[PDB]
Order: C-alpha cells, then sequence, then structure tokens
C-alpha cells in the first residue's frame, strides 16, 4: 500500500512535471513564433526560377 | 571537351558525346567532378568506372575529359604520409576541410606544394652534359632513413641546359632543364607515370637474398626473398594481417609500402598509432618506422572501384623507389577485395564471366600485378640495384584454397604460405600450415647459407623429415591409439611437438617474439635437433641390449633438458643480446650431453 | 535547400518484379527517393537503382503488387534518402522505415542525414584503446570487447542469442576500477522476440536511452535492407555529432542478407555463393564500419552484430564474409546449449582482434594476455583429447591427458556457466582462470613465462 501510493504521488509528480515543462515550451516558443513566421513566408514568396542545372543549349 | 551523363547503374557510369575519347583515360564525372577511367568505347559513348560513390549523379551532368590516364605523382613527399586509393593524402584532406568524413570530389595535390625542399645536385653535371631516363641528377633529404633520389623520367632524355644549384626549393620550381631536338622540357622535382604501365629497368635478375622476417616459420622452413611473390591465403582470423604487420616492421628492407584495399578501417588506424612508437636504429641513432613506410588505405567500406586503383597505385610507389636503389617490400592485404571489385564491375558491365562470376580475366591482371615484383639492374647511368617484394593476403571463403582467386595466384607466386584455420582456433599464431605450403626460392639461397651459416641448411631438411614423419605417423596413431608404436616413433611424436610448440608458433605481442633475429632461430632449432639425434641413438644403441632406454626413461631423466629447451623463446632480443642468447644456448647443449651421458 | 517544385509523373513504362521502370522523366537522379500513389490512394516509396537517358528503375520498398501502369502516380523528391534525426529519439519506437510506432510524433528534425553515410576518414579514426566490461568471463577474460570494437555474436535458430544480447545491454560497464546509449534494430524477427527486447529495456529501467527500429517477419522485405543504415544513422548523430557513447545491436544479420539477396535476384546481379551477390561483401561493410572512434571527439559506437548461422554452417556467407569484416565474434553452439549451459559460448571458434591492445598493464591487470592464451590451450587441447578418447577409451589414457579432461570439465562448469544476472569483474574472471590452470604442474602451462608463474600460480 505504501508503494502504491509513492506511485500514485510519484505519478502526480510525473504529471505536475510534464505540465511545467508544457507552459515552459509555450512560453519560449511564443517570442520567436513572430519571426519564425516571417523568415519562413518570405522563403515562400520568394519564387527563385530557374533552369535545370544540367539544360543543354 | 566535355561529355554528357547518359545514365548509371552505381559504380558505371554510361556518357555520351565522347566520339575522341581513349580507354583508360581519366574523366571527371559530375559537378563535384568524380574520378573515373573510361572502361569501353561504344560509338559516341562510353563505359565510365568511377572511383567515388556516384550517388546523387544526374543524367546530364557534365563529363570532362582528360587526356592522361589513371597516374601516381612521383616525388618527394610520399615517405611516412597516408594516401587514399587514388592518391590522395588523408593528412592533407583532414587539415584543410575540417571534417572526419572524407568528402566526395576533393582535387588536392598528391604532394604538397608548400614544403621547402633541400636539394643537393649530383654535382657531376654541367651545361652540355647528355643526361637519359633514370639519371640523378640531386637528392632531397626527406629524412635521416630515406634519400630521395630524383630521377630523370623514363621515356626523357637529352642534353643538360640549366641545373638548380643547391638550396632550398619546392616542387613548383624547376630544377632541371633538358633539350632533346629543339624542343625543351623543365622538369621540377615530380614526375608523373601511368599506374596501369610498368616502370622499364635495365634487367630483371635473380632473386638471390633473403628477405628477413621476422618469425621463425615462414623464414626457416619456408624462405621469401627480395624481389620474390608469395601468398597467404588465410581464413579470417588466421592471423595473416599479423604477419603482413610483423613483416612491415621488423624486416630488411629499406621501403615497405602497405596497401589496405578492402582492409577494416580500423587496421590503418592501428599502422598510424603504433608505428610512429617502433624503433629502428640507423648510425648509433634511434629513429621512428614511418620515415621509411608509407601506405595506402582504401577501406572496405570505401568505393569498390577504388579497390583497383589502390593495388596499382601501390606497385608503381613500390617501382619509385626501387628505381632509386632501395629495396621495396610491399604487401597489398587482400587481393580476393580486389578481384571482388572487378566481378562487381563486371556484372554492372554485363560481361560473360568465367569461374564462380569471377572475369575472364582475372588471371591476366594478377599475372601483370605479381610480375612486376622482382630485383632487378635500374635504369640510369648511376646503375643502382633494387627489388620490390609482393607479400600478398587472400581471403578465400570457408578457407577453402578452390576459388579463382586463391587458385590462379598459387599459380603465380612462388612462395605459398599456407594458413590452417584450425591452428589459429587453437591459438598456435602464426597459423602457418608447413603441410601444403612451399617456397621454391631454397635452392636459390642455399649458397647464401652456406656462406653465412652452414648448419642451418641440414638443419631445415631434418626439421622437416620430423614433421613430415609425425603427420604420417598421426595419420594411424589416431586409430591405433599408440599402441603398436616404436621407441624410436615415439621421440619423433614428442620432438615433432616440441618443435611444433616452442619452435613454429610465437605470440608476436610479447617484448620477447615481436621479434626473432635470425641467429636466434637456427641456434635454438640446432639444440632442438640435436636433442633428436641424441636421444634417437640412445634408443638405437639400446634396444638390443639387456635394457631399452624408451620414451618414459629418458622423458624422466631428463625432464629439466625439456622445459630449458621449450624455455629458449623467452630470450627477449633486446634486453638480452646476440652475445648472451649464444651463450645460453650453447649452455643447454652441454646441459643435455652431460646428461645423456649420465643416461646410457 | 530544395526549392524548385517537384515533378509528378504517369509515366510508368512498366513493372518487372520488385522493380517499377518509369520513362520520359526529366534528368533522372541516381539513388533518388520516389514517391508513388496507387489507383486506391496507397502510398509506397522506392529508390532509384538505375538512370538512363529518360527511363529511370524504382525499387519500391513496400511492394510491386497493385502497382499500376496507367493510374499511378510518382514523384521525385530530387534528392536521396536523407532522413530526419534528433537528439530526442532516444526513448522512441520506430518502424523500419524510419516512422514512429509508440503513439508520439513524427521526428522533429535537428538535421537530415544522408542514410548511406560517407567513410571516416582512416587518418582521423582513433584506434580503440578501452575495454568494455561485459560481466560475462567467457568474453571479459578471452576474448575482451573494446569501445569502438564490432563484435557479432555467431548464434543458430532456437539457441538464446537473444538473451545474451539483452543480458550485454543492461551489465555493460567499464574495467576502470558510464550510460550507453542503445540503438536496436529489430530486424526479421517475430512479435514475440521485438516484445521480448522492448519489454527487458523498460525492466532494466533504461528506456529513455533507448532508440528502437523494429521490422517484422510479416514487415516488407525491402525496408529489411534499410533498418540498419537507419539504426546507425542515429548512432551517427549522436556519437560523432552529440558525443554520447553508443551501442548499436543489430538483430539476426541473416534477415539482411536473406532480404538482400532476394534484391540481388530480382535486379539479376552476378551471383557468389550460395546466390548472394558478389557484392555483399561491400554492402555488409557499408554497414558494419560505421563503428569506431574518432579522434578529436568523445563519442564512439560500438557493435554487436548479430547472426544467424544456417546449419550452424559457420563457412556460410553471411558468418563468414562478417567475419572477414568484423573484429572476430562471440560465436554461440548447440553443444553447450544441449547442456543446459549459460551463456552457450564456445571460446575456442571465438577471437577480438581488439582484445590485444584492450587487455594488460593500464587496463585490466598485468596477466591477462597470459591468462587467456593458456586457457585457450588448456581447452583445446582437452577437446582434442575427447576426439581421442572417444575411440581409444579411458584405459588409454594417461595422467598428462586425464589433467585436460579436469580442466575441460571444471572449465565449462566455473567459467562459462554463470547464469542470466550474473555479473562478474574482469578481474575476478582471471582469479577463476588462475584457479583452473594450477590443476596443471607449472611444465605443461607452456603459454605463461616463469616471469609470470611465479607471481601467480603459488596462490
Ligand atoms: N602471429 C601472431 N602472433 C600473435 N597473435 C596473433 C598472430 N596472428 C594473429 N594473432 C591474433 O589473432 C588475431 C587474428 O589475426 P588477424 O590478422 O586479425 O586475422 P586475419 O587472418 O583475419 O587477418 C589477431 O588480432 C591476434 O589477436
Ligand atoms: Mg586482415
Amino acid at each position: 500500500q505504501a508503494a502504491m501510493g509513492s506511485q500514485g504521488n510519484l505519478s502526480a509528480e510525473v504529471e505536475q512535471a510534464t505540465r511545467r515543462q508544457v507552459q515552459g515550451m509555450q512560453s519560449s516558443q511564443q517570442r520567436n513564433r513572430e519571426r519564425v513566421l516571417t523568415q519562413l513566408l518570405g522563403m515562400v514568396c520568394d519564387v527563385r526560377p530557374q533552369v535545370h542545372p544540367n539544360y543543354r543549349i | 571537351t566535355f561529355g554528357y551523363v547518359h545514365g548509371v547503374s552505381g559504380p558505371v557510369v554510361t556518357a555520351c558525346d565522347m566520339a575522341g575519347a581513349a580507354m583508360y583515360e581519366l574523366v571527371r564525372v559530375g559537378h563535384s567532378e568524380l574520378v573515373g577511367e573510361i572502361i569501353r568505347l561504344e560509338g559516341d559513348m562510353a563505359t565510365i568506372q568511377v572511383y567515388e560513390e556516384t550517388s546523387g549523379v544526374s543524367v546530364g551532368d557534365p563529363v570532362l575529359r582528360t587526356g592522361k590516364p589513371l597516374s601516381v605523382e612521383l616525388g618527394p613527399g610520399i615517405m611516412g604520409a597516408i594516401f587514399d586509393g587514388i592518391q590522395r593524402p588523408l593528412s592533407d584532406i583532414s587539415s584543410q576541410t575540417q571534417s572526419i568524413y572524407i568528402p566526395r570530389g576533393v582535387n588536392v595535390s598528391a604532394l604538397s606544394r608548400d614544403i621547402k625542399w633541400e636539394f643537393i645536385p649530383s654535382k657531376n653535371l654541367r651545361v652540355g652534359s647528355h643526361i637519359t631516363g633514370g639519371d640523378i641528377y640531386g637528392i632531397v633529404n626527406e629524412n635521416s632513413l630515406i634519400k630521395h633520389k630524383i630521377m630523370l623520367p623514363p621515356r626523357s632524355r637529352g642534353s643538360v641546359t640549366y641545373i638548380a644549384p643547391p638550396g632550398n626549393y619546392d616542387a613548383s620550381d624547376v630544377v632541371l632543364e633538358l633539350e632533346f631536338e629543339g624542343v625543351k622540357e623543365k622538369l621540377s622535382m615530380v614526375q608523373v607515370w601511368p599506374v596501369r604501365q610498368v616502370r622499364p629497368v635495365t634487367e630483371k635478375l635473380p632473386a638471390n637474398h633473403p628477405l628477413l622476417t621476422g618469425q621463425r616459420v615462414l623464414d626457416a622452413l619456408f624462405p621469401c626473398v627480395q624481389g620474390g611473390t608469395t601468398a597467404i591465403p588465410g581464413a579470417f582470423g588466421c592471423g595473416k594481417t599479423v604477419i603482413s604487420q610483423s613483416l612491415s616492421k621488423y624486416s630488411n628492407s629499406d621501403v615497405i609500402i602497405y596497401v589496405g584495399c578492402g582492409e577494416r578501417g580500423n587496421e590503418m588506424s592501428e599502422v598510424l598509432r603504433d608505428f610512429p612508437e617502433l624503433t629502428m636504429e640507423v648510425d648509433g641513432k634511434v629513429e621512428s618506422i614511418m620515415k621509411r613506410t608509407a601506405l595506402v588505405a582504401n577501406t572496405s567500406n570505401m568505393p569498390v572501384a577504388a579497390r583497383e586503383a589502390s593495388i596499382y597505385t601501390g606497385i608503381t610507389l613500390s617501382e619509385y623507389f626501387r628505381d632509386m636503389g632501395y629495396h621495396v617490400s610491399m604487401m597489398a592485404d587482400s587481393t580476393s577485395r580486389w578481384a571482388e571489385a572487378l566481378r562487381e564491375i563486371s556484372g554492372r558491365l554485363a560481361e560473360m564471366p568465367a569461374d564462380s562470376g569471377y572475369p575472364a580475366y582475372l588471371g591476366a591482371r594478377l599475372a601483370s600485378f605479381y610480375e612486376r615484383a622482382g630485383r632487378v639492374k635500374c635504369l640510369g647511368n648511376p646503375e643502382r640495384e633494387g627489388s620490390v617484394s609482393i607479400v600478398g593476403a587472400v581471403s578465400p571463403p570457408g578457407g577453402d584454397f578452390s576459388d579463382p582467386v586463391t587458385s590462379a595466384t598459387l599459380g603465380i607466386v612462388q612462395v605459398f604460405w599456407g594458413l590452417d584455420k584450425k591452428l589459429a582456433q587453437r591459438k598456435h599464431f602464426p597459423s602457418v600450415n608447413w603441410l601444403i605450403s612451399y617456397s621454391k626460392y631454397m635452392r636459390a639461397l642455399d649458397e647464401y647459407y652456406d656462406k653465412h651459416f652452414t648448419e642451418f641448411v641440414p638443419l631445415r631438411t631434418k626439421a622437416k623429415e620430423i614433421l613430415q614423419e609425425e603427420e604420417d605417423l598421426a595419420e594411424i596413431v589416431q586409430l591405433v591409439g599408440k599402441a603398436s608404436l616404436a621407441e624410436t616413433d615415439k621421440i619423433t611424436l614428442e620432438v615433432a611437438k616440441l618443435i611444433k610448440d616452442d619452435f613454429l608458433q610465437q605470440n608476436g605481442y610479447t617484448p620477447y617474439d615481436r621479434f626473432c633475429p635470425f641467429y636466434k632461430t637456427v641456434g635454438m632449432l640446432s639444440n632442438m635437433i640435436s636433442f633428436y639425434d641424441m636421444a634417437r641413438r640412445a634408443v638405437e644403441t639400446t634396444a638390443q641390449s639387456d635394457n631399452k632406454i624408451t620414451w618414459s626413461i629418458i622423458r624422466e631423466h631428463m625432464g629439466e633438458i625439456l622445459y630449458k629447451l621449450s624455455s629458449m623463446k623467452f630470450k627477449d632480443p633486446v634486453k638480452d643480446g646476440e652475445a648472451k642468447i649464444k651463450a645460453d644456448y650453447a649452455q643447454l647443449l652441454e646441459d643435455m650431453q652431460n646428461a645423456f651421458r649420465s643416461l646410457e | 535547400y530544395l526549392s524548385q517544385p517537384r515533378l509528378t509523373y504517369k509515366t510508368v513504362s512498366g513493372v518487372n518484379g520488385p522493380l517499377v521502370i518509369l520513362d520520359h522523366v526529366k534528368f533522372p537522379r541516381y539513388a533518388e527517393i520516389v514517391h508513388l500513389t496507387l489507383p486506391d490512394g496507397t502510398k509506397r516509396s522506392g529508390q532509384v537503382l538505375e538512370v538512363s537517358g529518360s527511363k529511370a528503375v524504382v525499387q519500391v520498398f513496400e511492394g510491386t503488387s497493385g502497382i499500376d501502369a496507367k493510374k499511378t502516380s510518382c514523384e521525385f523528391t530530387g534528392d536521396i534518402l536523407r532522413t530526419p534525426v534528433s537528439e530526442d529519439m532516444l526513448g522512441r519506437v520506430f518502424n523500419g522505415s524510419g516512422k514512429p510506432i509508440d503513439r508520439g510524433p513524427v521526428v522533429l528534425a535537428e538535421d537530415f542525414l544522408d542514410i548511406m553515410g560517407q567513410p571516416i576518414n582512416p587518418q582521423c579514426r582513433i584506434y580503440p584503446e578501452e575495454m568494455i566490461q561485459t560481466g560475462i568471463s567467457a568474453i571479459d577474460g578471452m576474448n575482451s570487447i573494446a569501445r569502438g570494437q564490432k563484435i557479432p555474436i555467431f548464434s543458430a535458430a532456437g539457441l538464446p542469442h537473444n538473451e545474451i544480447a539483452a543480458q550485454i545491454c543492461r551489465q555493460a560497464g567499464l574495467v576502470k576500477k558510464e550510460n550507453f546509449a542503445i540503438v536496436f534494430a529489430a530486424m526479421g524477427v517475430n512479435m514475440e522476440t521485438a516484445r521480448f527486447f522492448k519489454s527487458d529495456f523498460e525492466e532494466n529501467g533504461s528506456m529513455d536511452n533507448v532508440c528502437l527500429f523494429l521490422n517484422l517477419a510479416n514487415d516488407p522485405t525491402i525496408e529489411r535492407i534499410i533498418t540498419p543504415r537507419l539504426a546507425l544513422t542515429t548512432a551517427e548523430f549522436l556519437a560523432y555529432q552529440c558525443e554520447k557513447h553508443v551501442l548499436v545491436i543489430l538483430t539476426d544479420m541473416s534477415s539482411y542478407a536473406e532480404a538482400l539477396r532476394e534484391v540481388s535476384a530480382a535486379r539479376e546481379e552476378v551471383p557468389g555463393r550460395r546466390g548472394f551477390p558478389g557484392y555483399m561483401y561491400t554492402d555488409l561493410a557499408t554497414i558494419y564500419e560505421r563503428a569506431g572512434r574518432v579522434e578529436g571527439r568523445n563519442g564512439s559506437i560500438t557493435q554487436i552484430p548479430i547472426l544467424t548461422m544456417p546449419n550452424d554452417d559457420i563457412t556460410h556467407p553471411i558468418p563468414d564474409l562478417t567475419g572477414y569484416i568484423t573484429e572476430g565474434q562471440i560465436y554461440v553452439d548447440r553443444q553447450l546449449h544441449n547442456r543446459q549451459i549459460y551463456p552457450p559460448i564456445n571460446v575456442l571458434p571465438s577471437l577480438s582482434r581488439l582484445m590485444k591492445s584492450a587487455i594488460g598493464e593500464g587496463m585490466t591487470r598485468k596477466d591477462h594476455a597470459d591468462v587467456s592464451n593458456q586457457l585457450y590451450a588448456c581447452y583445446a587441447i582437452g577437446k582434442d583429447v575427447q576426439a581421442m578418447k572417444a575411440v581409444v577409451g579411458e584405459e588409454a589414457l594417461t595422467s598428462d591427458d586425464l589433467l585436460y579432461l579436469e580442466f575441460l570439465q571444471k572449465f565449462e562448469k566455473n567459467f562459462i556457466t554463470q547464469g542470466p544476472y550474473e555479473n562478474r569483474t574482469v578481474y575476478e574472471t582471471l582469479d577463476i582462470g588462475w584457479q583452473l590452470l594450477r590443476i596443471f604442474p607449472k611444465e605443461m602451462l607452456k603459454r605463461i613465462p616463469q616471469s609470470t608463474l611465479s607471481e601467480f600460480y603459488p596462490r
């Protein structure tokens, strides 16, 4: 019975530690999300047409 | 000056618009400029053997046509260096790319053009002098062990118009200017020679001098010579790589070219780590081994086509040093991996195979490779004498000496060092079979042995008779149970064991067996044979008397002699020199004679 | 990066076995990956194994059953199978195609590495000089494992080679008297074998440091020859970019060879022995040689490519060509297993090429090399005596022969027999060696110099 309670609350710490990591991850990416969107969108909008390097004549 | 890639099937690339290309010309395939060599011509399309991985090569990629064939740069800066299968230095790649992987399409000079070499001319040439192919017009001091002779390339000749005074020159400068008929040639220290062409010699001479091997067996019973060719077709675990390393470390050769063609990558690292720590005294001074060795790495997980270039680069390097008056003993630790490359390419080529899938011309390639060995009189007015020996491993599948590569090799090489997997399992190293091995240079060296030793030859003969007699008995003893054996035969059987356990095997990873000077091998053999003759006499003179000296009587009476004889290996030639070893063996002979006098 | 849109084709020329041949392809690239959709929506992938002009030959991984000729839609990725790799792949379970099967997300790559890899520059490769303590006397003593060594276990169907590998995963340490990241390629095996290892890794409490790649007996046979490369590619990332020591175990390599043989037959390549491709050695080297330490970096990869020997034939091409590439083998057999000996490791036909550097002063104990060599001599002779006595009878033997039978009997039960959870040190193994060697008088211990016997033999 002691072991089951420990496993229970050990699981609670696991769940609590997981929530901390998930919220910290969200907090971090919120500071870069806008910068990444600008960089990624520019690469999509910049078409850069090209002819295959091996095209002859 | 370009073609275009038409198709790729792996190591073989097909290209079009190459009507003027010749066979065995170099090409640069792809935008990374991968190195390859033309094998076939079909109309205006060429079949290219590519020595670098073709992954990522596209149809339509340019192919640069290079008029020069596969060739190696020969000059100062080779010794101490490690090259890949096509003569690109690995120490220069790692120092320039900062990577741990070898990039594809690397175009790096074989010999550095930054080093300022110390050059001294021969001091015998003048403007107007007539110089011919092979002549030496100066020497470069690469290091304290090998003096690098600067030769006029073969197929070149003329009058001297300028010779660089002694001083510091690099490989991009002009050392010699010569003219023939209006046409003038400017030469540096580096010459180029196609690896598939045999460098010309004045005369091929008979081999009449031992190639010293740091082994008891593989020397006492099956000698190799300077300029000879041998094969070691050992199965996996037989220790043929260790034999090759032992020969490289401790031999009487001047230059070793070690070719790792399909070898495990750890083996080339092993050499680079260990060799710098070895010593070989020159004139009272201790020097490292690497200054007189060079090695080529084309490991098993590298491009398979490069295995052919590696073998030919290796032997071409060996010939170059041969021409300078040095004795070279190169060894390619595979052979089968080269023939394997030929099979894989032949398959991609859709050629008709011969025995066991190998190309019909397998024998042609091996014959022309091995025949480049030999003691020669060199081309060149200075009258040099050199040699190239070839000690080539073979990897027969299953240890069955029946594959086309082992079979063809045995028809070419003159010394056969067969290894037995069942001896290696018993850690009976080196795992030499000693029943199927042979050396065809025994008669050639008989003169040498008589000049320096004399006693060696009759000892060699008696040792072979004892080992062969034991085998003849073992066949029947297995069935009889040692019941019908005469006392004279039991002596043979136990002396043969003495020879097998103490003489034929040695632990190459010990301070005492890592090198076995010849005087020690023949010294301790003399004692073992002397015991045989005295023990056999002891019973032969008493069998008809009123008390027969059976093995059990001599065994108990002389047990200390049998232990002393077995201890003869533990002599440490580096700590205890020749004088102590010879005196020690002399004492064992006296101890035996005194014990026999008390016995008989 | 590749910014140009990829092209999609409906130009399949024909299908022949596992190979789908396309025509009208623009500048085909060799060894590029093609994604194809079947008329029913099924998605499959393959690799271009040949290009010629406008044609390309695609080998389909999942298979060619159901591939159409008119409705098949193929697109060319424009590169080689470069795979996503990240540090947090440890603790994940993937299939043989590199996709997760643990209900987690796809790999969020830190980079994309070429599955084919690159050869390590032999000049920067550093020769291994550290020993791993496996805890198994049959190995630590007479066939030591170095860190960076390639040591397969040669086994046979029905033998406990899976238990030995599992044991090694938990009790593999150092002799420096350490947490290895394990990458386990489970290919060509049944569910119970994969579940056995998966459960053991969790039972050991080490699952957060274990990356699994599964390709079961009921999975496609073509994926079975990239699974090892997926495992090794991850190992290379971990070892050579993140300086993590990695242990890579490839399950029965014979399923790799058999999958390769099927491909070789399909492509009509030149056979060597037993129908295997003449380039089998080169292909194996591509797998095996992705191991060892690299100078200047603190990582390593150690391999244990266990393989099953068909019909216990040690000369079969699979163990044969492996034996030529790897630094020796452990080798288990049926003669030990049939007597309930565990682990059933037979030292006689075994070796460790890096063992000589691994033992001795500064590594373990100075007598290590001497004890090993003499044990080999005494064990092999005892086997020779049994071969003799089987015919001539016990009465035909002398005291010199009975001692080797006493050694042989005591050796197998004291030295080899241990149990799944018996973890011995390398020093204890040598001590046992001496206890067995002291069966013989000094004069018979002919592989050991008196400079060693005089110190160790008296005890
Ligand atoms: N001459 C020898 N002396 C001592 N040990 C040897 C000798 N030859 C082989 N060995 C041992 O056996 C192993 C097998 O030798 P190796 O050269 O790797 O085999 P292969 O025949 O496959 O090249 C070596 O790594 C070493 O441990
Ligand atoms: Mg070898």
